């Protein structure tokens, strides 16, 4: 059939449902979260803070904020 | 000369009409070959024995007719009539009269070209030759030009490289004077800190 | 190394004094993204795509012969985008030699 | 000139985002009921039944195409007989304006030219030779310095003092000979 | 269907799609590093959570090599065009091709799941024992991923080697690059599997290979015996792509085709016997060091021939053709970038120079110029060349001079300072550093944040 | 390279020749299905690979690299004291391995080390002969070279007698300076 | 051809169990209406009936003899079609090497469809250039842009069908006088008598003509257990 000639015919003929693209981008977004979420979780687990304040592990001036 | 001499397909004969090599599990029947040689006569002996094809004599007039209409075929037909045709003789006859198929270019439809276009064939060939002539000459011209230009990069690289040679040259001179003359070099100066 | 086809002097002699190299344009034309019609369904858009293939185009010379789209590699010979089944008939790589046999000729 | 204005009419701006109305207004997920379109959805995409649930490669809707005589329909060429010869007229693709849109006029001229090839075999062979051995000479120039510096590292020296260093997680331990 | 498809061209797309998805996690991990290295003192990682940083660098290295670049260059483009470059219709082993991509995905899911569930610790992408064998279960999970990835790599290598049987045309330079890469995998992978099993034995079976009286340096030999062929397995497919792009986009026959083919073959032979330049600082014998140093320099000879052959492909091309296409720019950029990376490789091949530059950011910059710029740009260039054949759209990358210029400027900002930092000196795999290295680290960090912003412009 | 199959190809006798290559080239080939086609494909490969001038350069390189590779492997087994293949010495404690110790000193003094060590002064600027003297005698006493290493060492003069500061930076002069202060013995 | 596998047992002969049971209609079916199995047995029954009648062979012309055995007399049209079929089959797994193509003698590129991918490698020796691939479509005389070699596409097409061995036979072979079942019976009695069956195809064929299971031993021959 003519519809079956091209692989991924709907996408190549520009008729595909946009949800397919959204899932691909969402999948990539979820992959990225695997680096950020465990960072926050691990920081809180060992320190009790999600993120440090810059240079908070060093001596700071009295007025430092 | 293939498969160690074992043919892929060959005929086997059995003396008992109701014999089945898959159903029966008896141990007395001896299978025969296509020529009828019993299996317990080894091939190195049976292949030496001369086997010839015997057709019923009623076929002789027909075999005679084939030889006369095609004289090149007569010697093989005579062997068959006289019972002197072996399998090899039959094979020689078979392949001797096999001919290849013929393709006729005059029967091929041609792509459409007008009469005026057909008269310009020499011109287009003439243009093609000049393109090749121009192509071949330009290759020599370009090869000389660009490979020569590469020398500029070599000279440019040598000059810029020589700048760092001079810097290194001056650096070694400076280092030789550090321990001898430089006031930056100090002795009896650093004292141990001690454990905190 | 390859340096073009060899040419003999006699092959360069023209049959007329006004012959000059033909000025035929080998720019296939102006193109862009293939623009489909909203009315065409999936099947008819496939036909539209198959009719926009640059590798099916050629330039017709003055003698009726055509110089086609050509590429160094066969990657440019399949329909764009590549279909599921590309080379149904095996592409033929034509070699040339000087050998000949009598059966091909007739006197 | 502006070539976009030539085919502006063909390009009518769209109404819905991504080309579909909300599924409530029109259910594009259902298979089309139009005769001859049972393999397509309403929006024109192939239906899951045709491609997945009842795919022919899995044994559904078995229908051998080849006929008894081992033949399949083949469309013949456009044949013409003229000047005592049977000719075939090739199919020319439609104008690129129809498929792409721009009007095929004022095309820049690009002449026929044969392949750009490097000539002068004798000169070219020397260049290839240099490409190989100029890097080789550089390598040879480095080799001798490399041997010398390696030998300097492993030279046997008349040391008079030993310091033992042990690496531990995560600190360094030093052992030295105490003077008598 | 979507998962059951055996079409090689579809599977090639899946390899490219999966590499991009995994690329995001790799980019995230890379972004975490440069943010932390912006200045001395903790910025986004607690001092009490330094273990996480070690995991970030370990995964960044592993994911980018085995899950991103290798599938992209050895699985994605080859599965799409290799059967087309050959006159054959489809890949020889269709079912094996399907399982290979599925295997890659499952191993990725195992790795990322281990981040979420296991305690986060790191030992580097090289997994040197004894540190690797005294760690927690996350190290066990990472080993399973590598072994599983090894299965996909070897079966894919078997698939490409079978093309020699069925190829109905000429073996083009690109086909040679894939074939020789397959040969390297076949000879190097089994050695890797053997040593990885020994790591598991110590971790999980109470083996004592990596305790006193057992030479830990034994691991380094077997690992790097696969390690260096791996870097050559990554780059060789990139060389094949560059050869096609330069010839096609310039309408020039590839010059010295046989010299190119022999150069690829020579590199593989040399690349299999020079692994110990990764082990200069361990204290090898004098004669051993001289041998590896001498043979390592020889690898430049065949690699140099390819560079020059590429240059003459671009020289003399017609001026009328537009030269601003992204694929052409990337191909040309590769020559400029690769030379930088290779030259720095020759500098660190001299073992006495390497004594100062081992385990420093000079080595980081060395392999980033080759991989993060060169290999990525080659993969980008190949995908761009095949845009019409592949048929993807909804991006502005084909003619985008801003993207090429900004990418080139900013990636150079990231990694040029790292050469300078190497002499300063800053060790690798380090979170904190002395205050006097901040300026150069700050400049590279500004480069990293800038590059990520540029990627958003393609859409 | 002939272009007609009628003209034979010259072949020598031995294990790597045209005849030897023809016999084995088509063993695994599905394309060489008849004499005419087989010869055409054979000559096509021979013309493309063996008549390519630049290809011979790579043949030289593989030979050199393999020759070095085999020699270094063989040398380690034959001469390296630390490499054991026989088991007599491994069945004894370290102090009793007299036969193995015989390899130590000769393996410590290869010819090339003696030749190239004196050229350390092409790299070190101050006290290039700091380690030349060793009274123990396991190695020869080193004497600094009189010329720079050939090649890329344009930074230093061609011969060290052209350098006005070379003698002042020698270990002997520095030892004189520091001894005069009582700073150190060396 | 080299790319074909081993000959099967069927490539030599078919089992008698494949003989159509309605022999009377089989011998009356026109050739264009006979399937592969029906055509095989029509030729074997009719061919062996004439060959097993020695007394009539010498008086039978080659045209009649060829017709009885089902062999097609060769003519320029049929020879042309068959020749191009074999060339197409050979090129499936063989190299494509031949003389340089010119306008007078274009390179012939057989194809079933309207298009086939071809590569030009130029002439011999120095004239050989890098492969230049192009799509050879019907109805155009293609000219290589580098060496000026001329290519042309030849289509194996005929009346909505592509050339095949069976198609050639049907188009050109003409059915002769209808086969007479009396000849089958006459030859059957010649070689099959008193439990000796030296003409077994005729023995089965005659049994089917008489119905099925009429001749001695045929009921036992047709009874099977599975
Ligand atoms: C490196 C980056 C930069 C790169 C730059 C360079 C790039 C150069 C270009 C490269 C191009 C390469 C070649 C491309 C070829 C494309 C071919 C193609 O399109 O094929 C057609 C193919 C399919 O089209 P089709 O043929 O129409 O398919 C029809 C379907 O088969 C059938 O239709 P259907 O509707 O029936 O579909 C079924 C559908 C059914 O759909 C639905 O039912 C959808 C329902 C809606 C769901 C939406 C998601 C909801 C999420 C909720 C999250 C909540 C979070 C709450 C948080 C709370 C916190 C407090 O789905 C399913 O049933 C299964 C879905 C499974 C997959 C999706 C998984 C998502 C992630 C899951 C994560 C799970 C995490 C768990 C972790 C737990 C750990 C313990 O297209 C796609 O799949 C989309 C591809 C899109 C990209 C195309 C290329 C464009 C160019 C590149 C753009 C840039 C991309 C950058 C990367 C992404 C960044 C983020
Ligand atoms: C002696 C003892 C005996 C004991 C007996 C005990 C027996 C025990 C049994 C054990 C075995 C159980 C399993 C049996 C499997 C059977 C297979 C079979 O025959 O299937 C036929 C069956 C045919 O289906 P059907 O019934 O005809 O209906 C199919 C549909 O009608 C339409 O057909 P379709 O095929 O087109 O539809 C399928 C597809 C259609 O939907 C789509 O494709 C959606 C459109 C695409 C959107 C873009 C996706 C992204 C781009 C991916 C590019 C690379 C793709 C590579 C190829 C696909 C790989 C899956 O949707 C899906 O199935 C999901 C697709 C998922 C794609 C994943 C791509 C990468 C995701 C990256 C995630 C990043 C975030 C990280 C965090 C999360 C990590 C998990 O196969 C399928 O189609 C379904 C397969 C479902 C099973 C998949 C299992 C996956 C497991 C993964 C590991 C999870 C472990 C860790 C969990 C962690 C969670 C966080
Ligand atoms: C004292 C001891 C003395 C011992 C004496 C021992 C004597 C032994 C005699 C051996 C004679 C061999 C005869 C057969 C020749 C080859 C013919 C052939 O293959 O027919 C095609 C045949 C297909 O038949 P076809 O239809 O005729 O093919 C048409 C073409 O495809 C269509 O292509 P085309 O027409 O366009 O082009 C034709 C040709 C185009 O190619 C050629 O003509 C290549 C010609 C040169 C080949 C090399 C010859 C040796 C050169 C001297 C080396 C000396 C080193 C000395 C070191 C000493 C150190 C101490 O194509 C091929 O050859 C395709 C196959 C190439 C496979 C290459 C695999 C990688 C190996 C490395 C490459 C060679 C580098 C040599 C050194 C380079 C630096 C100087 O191929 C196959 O059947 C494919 C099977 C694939 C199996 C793969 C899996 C095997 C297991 C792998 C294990 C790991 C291997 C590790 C390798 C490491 C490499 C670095
Ligand atoms: C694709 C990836 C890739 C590629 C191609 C290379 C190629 C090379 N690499 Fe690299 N390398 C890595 C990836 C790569 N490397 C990685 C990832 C590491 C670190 C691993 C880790 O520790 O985690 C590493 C580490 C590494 C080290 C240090 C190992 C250590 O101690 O930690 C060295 C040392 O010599 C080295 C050398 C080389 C050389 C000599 C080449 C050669 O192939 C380069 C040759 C190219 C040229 C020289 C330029 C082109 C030629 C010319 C312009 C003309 C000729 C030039 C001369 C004669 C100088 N590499
Ligand atoms: C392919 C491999 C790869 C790639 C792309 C990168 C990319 C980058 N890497 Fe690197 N890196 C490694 C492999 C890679 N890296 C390895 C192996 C190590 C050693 C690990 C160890 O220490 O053990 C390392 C180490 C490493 C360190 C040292 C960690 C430490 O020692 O503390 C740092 C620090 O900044 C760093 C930074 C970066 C940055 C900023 C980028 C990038 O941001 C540069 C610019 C790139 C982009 C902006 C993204 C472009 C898009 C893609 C790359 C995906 C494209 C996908 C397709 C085309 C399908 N990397
Ligand atoms: C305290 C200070 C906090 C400051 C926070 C500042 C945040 C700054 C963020 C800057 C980065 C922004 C990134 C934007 C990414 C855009 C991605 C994108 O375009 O996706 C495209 C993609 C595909 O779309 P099209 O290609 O158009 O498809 C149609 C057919 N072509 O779109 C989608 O898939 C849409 C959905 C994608 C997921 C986006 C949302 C993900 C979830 C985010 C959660 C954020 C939580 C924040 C909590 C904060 C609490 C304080
Ligand atoms: C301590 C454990 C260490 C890890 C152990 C992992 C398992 C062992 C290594 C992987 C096993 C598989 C190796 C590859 C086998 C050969 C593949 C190949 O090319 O064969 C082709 C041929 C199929 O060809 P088609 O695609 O059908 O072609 C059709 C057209 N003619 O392959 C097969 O038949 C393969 C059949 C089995 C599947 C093998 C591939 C998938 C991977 C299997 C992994 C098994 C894991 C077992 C782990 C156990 C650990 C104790
Ligand atoms: C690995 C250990 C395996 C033990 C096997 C025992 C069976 C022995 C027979 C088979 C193995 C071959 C070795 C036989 C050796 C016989 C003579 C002997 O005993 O030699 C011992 C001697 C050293 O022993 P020691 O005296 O203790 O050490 C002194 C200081 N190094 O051993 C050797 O030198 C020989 C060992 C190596 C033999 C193999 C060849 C070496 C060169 C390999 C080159 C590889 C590169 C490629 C070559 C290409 C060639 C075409
Ligand atoms: C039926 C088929 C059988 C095939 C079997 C194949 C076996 C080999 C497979 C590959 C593994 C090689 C063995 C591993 C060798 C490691 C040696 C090593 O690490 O030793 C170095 C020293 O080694 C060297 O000097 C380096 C030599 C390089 C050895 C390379 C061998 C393998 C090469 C394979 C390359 C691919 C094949 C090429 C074939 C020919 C190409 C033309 C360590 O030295 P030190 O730590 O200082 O200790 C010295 C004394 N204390
Ligand atoms: O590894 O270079
Ligand atoms: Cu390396
Ligand atoms: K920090
Ligand atoms: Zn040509």
């Amino acid at each position: 059939n003519l519809e079956d000639h091209f692989d991924l015919a709907e996408y190549m003929m520009k008729m595909h449902n946009p949800m397919s693209e959204y899932l691909y981008w969402i999948a990539g977004f979820v992959s990225g979260l695997h680096g950020i979420l465990p960072l926050l979780h691990s920081n809180y687990y060992f320190s009790g803070m999600f993120l440090p304040r810059d240079n908070d592990n060093t001596q700071l001036c009295d007025d430092s904020w | 000369a293939y498969n160690g001499g074992y043919p892929f397909h060959y005929v086997v004969q059995y003396d008992d009409p109701n014999y089945d090599c898959e159903a029966d599990f008896e141990f007395e029947e001896i299978p025969r070959d296509e020529f009828g040689v019993p299996a317990h006569i080894p091939p190195e002996l049976s292949t030496q024995i001369r086997h010839t094809y015997y057709v019923p004599p009623q076929y002789y007039p027909f075999l005679k007719k084939l030889g006369e209409d095609t004289p090149e075929l007569k010697p093989y037909t005579d062997k068959l009539i006289m019972g002197d045709m072996t399998y090899d003789d039959y094979e020689e006859m078979f392949y001797k009269f096999a001919k290849p198929l013929k393709i006729y270019r005059s029967r091929l439809p041609l792509p459409y070209r007008t009469d005026e276009e057909i008269s310009q064939e020499k011109y287009v060939n003439w243009c093609g030759r000049w393109y090749s002539y121009r192509q071949r000459l330009q290759g020599d011209y370009y090869s000389r030009h660009y490979f020569r230009d590469w020398l500029i990069g070599v000279m440019l690289g040598m000059y810029l490289g020589n700048l760092c040679v001079q810097q290194h040259r001056q650096y070694r001179v400076d280092m030789k004077l550090f321990y001898l003359e430089a006031p930056e070099h100090k002795i009896n100066w650093v004292k141990p800190r001690g454990d905190l | 190394i390859y340096e073009g086809q060899t040419v003999q002097e006699s092959e360069l002699i023209p049959q007329e004094d006004d012959w000059v190299i033909e000025e035929t344009n080998f720019c296939l034309g102006r193109n862009c993204y293939v623009r489909f019609r909203e009315e065409d369904d999936l099947a008819r858009r496939a036909l539209h795509q198959m009719d926009s293939q640059l590798n099916k185009m050629h330039t017709r010379l003055r003698d009726g012969t055509v110089i086609p789209y050509m590429s160094f590699h066969p990657d440019e010979m399949v329909d764009r985008p590549a279909p599921i089944h590309t080379f149904s008939e095996k592409p033929l790589l034509k070699w040339t030699w000087d050998e000949t046999y009598e059966e091909a000729y007739d006197d | 000139k502006s070539y976009y204005d030539d085919f502006k009419d063909r390009l009518k701006p769209g109404k819905y985002t991504q080309g579909r109305c909300p599924q409530s207004e029109g259910d594009y997920r259902q298979e089309s009921k139009t005769i001859g379109r049972e393999h397509l959805n309403d929006d024109g995409t192939r239906s899951k039944r045709y491609t997945v649930k009842e795919a022919d490669a899995l044994g559904y809707h078995y229908h051998p195409p080849i006929d008894k005589k081992g033949q399949v329909y083949v469309k013949g060429p456009n044949t013409v007989i003229e000047r005592g010869q049977t000719w075939i007229k090739g199919y020319e693709l439609p104008s690129m304006e129809y498929t792409y849109g721009p009007k095929q006029e004022d095309i820049p001229f690009y002449p026929r030219v044969k392949l750009n090839v490097w000539g002068n075999y004798n000169l070219v062979m020397k260049v290839e030779f240099l490409f190989f051995y100029l890097p080789t000479i550089i390598v040879f120039g480095i080799c001798i310095p490399v041997y010398t510096i390696n030998f300097a590292q492993e030279e046997v020296i008349y040391t008079t003092m030993t310091v033992k260093v042990t690496g531990r997680q995560w600190y360094w331990v030093y052992e030295v000979e105490s003077p008598t | 269907f979507y998962i059951l498809v055996n079409n090689n061209k579809r599977i090639g797309i899946y390899y490219i799609k999966l590499s991009i998805i995994i690329g995001i996690l790799g980019i995230v991990l890379s972004y975490i590093i440069r943010v932390e290295l912006y200045n001395s003192g903790n910025r986004i990682i607690k001092y009490d959570n330094v273990n996480y940083y070690n995991m970030v660098i370990t995964l960044h290295g592993l994911l980018m090599i085995f899950y991103i670049i290798m599938p992209g260059l050895y699985g994605g483009i080859p599965l799409y065009i290799l059967p087309i470059l050959s006159v054959i219709t489809d890949i020889v082993l269709p079912r094996i091709n399907n399982i290979s991509i599925i295997i890659v995905l499952i191993s990725y899911i195992v790795v990322i799941n281990s981040i979420v569930i296991e305690y986060n610790i790191g030992t580097g992408w090289t997994l040197y024992p004894p540190l690797s064998i005294i760690g927690t279960v996350i190290v066990n999970m990472i080993l399973y991923g590598l072994i599983i990835i090894g299965i996909s790599s070897i079966i894919s290598a078997i698939n490409f080697m079978n093309i020699l049987i069925v190829i109905d045309g000429i073996i083009y330079v690109y086909i040679w690059s894939i074939i020789i890469t397959s040969v390297l995998l076949i000879i190097s992978l089994p050695i890797l599997n053997g040593i990885l099993l020994m790591i598991l034995s110590d971790i999980y079976f109470n083996s004592i290979y990596f305790i006193l009286n057992g030479d830990v340096v034994l691991y380094q030999h077997l690992f790097w015996y696969f390690g260096h062929p791996e870097v050559y397995i990554l780059i060789l497919p990139a060389f094949g792509i560059i050869s096609i792009i330069l010839s096609v986009l310039n309408n020039k026959i590839i010059f010295g085709m046989k010299s190119m083919i022999l150069a690829i073959i020579m590199i593989s032979i040399l690349g299999s016997i020079v692994w110990a330049h990764h082990i200069y600082t361990v204290g090898l014998e004098l004669d051993t060091k001289i041998y590896f140093n001498n043979l390592t320099l020889i690898i430049s000879i065949p690699t140099g021939n390819k560079i020059y052959n590429w240059i003459i492909l671009y020289i003399g091309s017609y001026n009328i053709l537009y030269n601003g296409y992204q694929s052409l720019i990337f191909s040309i950029m590769f020559i400029i970038i690769f030379i930088i990376g290779g030259i720095t490789g020759i500098i660190i091949s001299i073992d006495i120079i390497d004594i100062g530059l081992h385990d420093t950011y000079y080595i980081v910059s060395h392999f980033h110029y080759i991989l993060s710029i060169g290999a990525v740009i080659s993969l980008l260039a190949g995908i761009l060349l095949l845009k019409d054949i592949i048929g993807y759209y909804n991006v502005i990358i084909k003619i985008n001079k801003y993207f090429g210029l900004l990418l080139f400027i900013n990636i150079n900002i990231i990694f040029t300072p790292q050469f300078i930092i190497g002499f300063n000196v800053m060790p690798r795999r380090i979170l904190e550093y002395s205050d006097n290295i901040i300026v150069w680290n700050l400049i590279s960090s500004i480069g990293s944040i800038s590059t990520i912003l540029i990627l958003l412009s393609i859409f | 390279p002939p272009t007609r199959l009628s003209t034979p190809l010259y072949s020598e006798g031995g294990a790597f020749t045209v005849n030897w290559w023809r016999n084995r080239y088509g063993l695994y080939s599905r394309r060489q299905t008849d004499p005419m086609l087989a010869e055409f494909l054979f000559r096509q490969q021979v013309k493309e690979w063996f008549y390519d001038v630049p290809s011979y350069n790579y043949a030289a390189l593989v030979g050199l690299a393999l020759g070095i590779l085999v020699a270094v492997i063989w040398r380690h087994f034959l001469f390296n004291p630390d490499v054991y293949v026989r088991r007599q010495e491994l069945r004894k404690m370290w102090p009793d391995r007299h036969r193995q110790f015989a390899y130590a000193v000769p393996y410590l003094n290869p010819q090339l080390k003696n030749l190239l060590l004196p050229y350390k002064n092409s790299f070190i600027d101050n006290e290039p002969d700091y380690a030349d003297y060793n009274p123990v005698g396991l190695r020869p006493q080193r004497v600094m070279a009189i010329r720079r290493i050939p090649g890329f060492f344009w930074a230093i003069p061609q011969y060290f007698f052209e350098d006005p500061l070379y003698t002042s930076c020698s270990t002997k002069n520095m030892q004189t300076i520091y001894k005069k202060l009582g700073y150190s013995e060396l | 051809y080299r790319h074909w596998h081993r000959m099967s047992e069927d490539d030599w002969a078919l089992p008698l169990d494949s003989m159509p049971e309605d022999v009377k209609t089989l011998m009356a079916t026109p050739q264009t209406e006979r399937g592969f199995v029906e055509d095989y047995w029509y030729n074997r029954i009719r061919g062996e009936a004439t060959l097993l009648d020695p007394e009539a062979l010498p008086s039978k012309s080659y045209i009649a003899l060829a017709r009885d055995m089902g062999l097609q007399i060769v003519d320029e049209p049929s020879s042309h079609m068959m020749g191009l079929i074999e060339l197409y089959e050979y090129l499936r797994g063989a190299s494509f090497v031949g003389p340089f193509g010119t306008i007078e003698n274009p390179v012939l590129v057989p194809a079933v469809g309207q298009e086939r991918v071809v590569a030009c490698t130029g002439g011999v020796g120095d004239e050989e250039h890098f492969t230049l691939w192009f799509r050879c479509r019907e109805g155009f005389m293609y000219r290589c842009g580098e060496c000026d070699q001329i290519f042309m596409l030849v289509r194996l097409y005929y009346e909505d069908r592509y050339w095949t061995q069976t198609l050639v036979r049907d188009t050109f072979m003409s059915d002769g006088d209808m086969f007479d079942l009396k000849t089958l019976e006459r030859v059957h009695k010649m070689w099959n008598k008193d439990e000796m069956v030296r003409w077994e195809v005729g023995y089965w064929a005659q049994d089917y003509v008489l119905g099925k299971g009429v001749l001695p031993g045929m009921v036992e021959e047709h009874t099977r257990v599975n």
